[PDB]
């Protein structure tokens, strides 16, 4: 699959959902799934997004070191959900703040990330084939 | 340091969620 077409049309429905149009079964399942965890951890995103208090200053920094805490000790289909929703929620604060050209970047950066960090985990899992075979039980 | 706070909470609740497939 194409890392950098996922990233962007995820960062499209995240932002479409908060009435911005950014313009830039996989991505359905994974539509889904970053719904469903960001609806059951709804007061810990609530939280996040009131601290990220997001400027151009910060944001890099500010991604760089969730995500790498985010994958500390290894990966899985869970903490990849949460590295989209966290990008999410990095995107809408940028729109919302009148910073809307950091969601270029952080598009950049979520692509970098999945491609040259994730890529050899995801590989060796079944590719993205893997993770709807194992959420599907869990779509609609 | 809230960037390294809200990583370990995106990784513990990660792994709950990943557990609820
Ligand atoms: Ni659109
Ligand atoms: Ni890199
Ligand atoms: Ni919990």
């Amino acid at each position: 699959y194409d890392n950098r077409e996922i990233v962007m049309k995820y960062i499209h429905y995240k932002l479409s959902q908060r009435g911005y149009e950014w313009d830039a079964v996989v991505h359905l399942t994974l539509r889904q799934a970053g719904d469903d965890f960001s609806r059951r951890y709804r007061r810990d995103f609530a939280e996040m997004s009131s601290q990220l208090h997001l400027t151009p200053f910060t944001a890099r920094g500010l991604f760089a070191t969730v995500v790498e805490e985010l994958f500390r000790d290894g990966v899985n289909w869970g903490r990849i959900v949460a590295f989209f929703e966290f990008g999410g929620v990095m995107c809408v604060e940028s729109v919302n703040r009148e910073m809307s050209p950091l969601v270029d970047n952080i598009a950049l950066w979520m692509t970098e990330y999945l491609n040259r960090h994730l890529h050899t985990w995801i590989q060796d899992n079944g590719g993205w084939d893997a993770f709807v075979e194992l959420y599907g039980p869990s779509m609609r | 340091w809230l960037a390294q706070r809200l990583g370990r909470e995106l990784r513990r609740l990660s792994d709950e969620f990943v557990d609820s497939f």
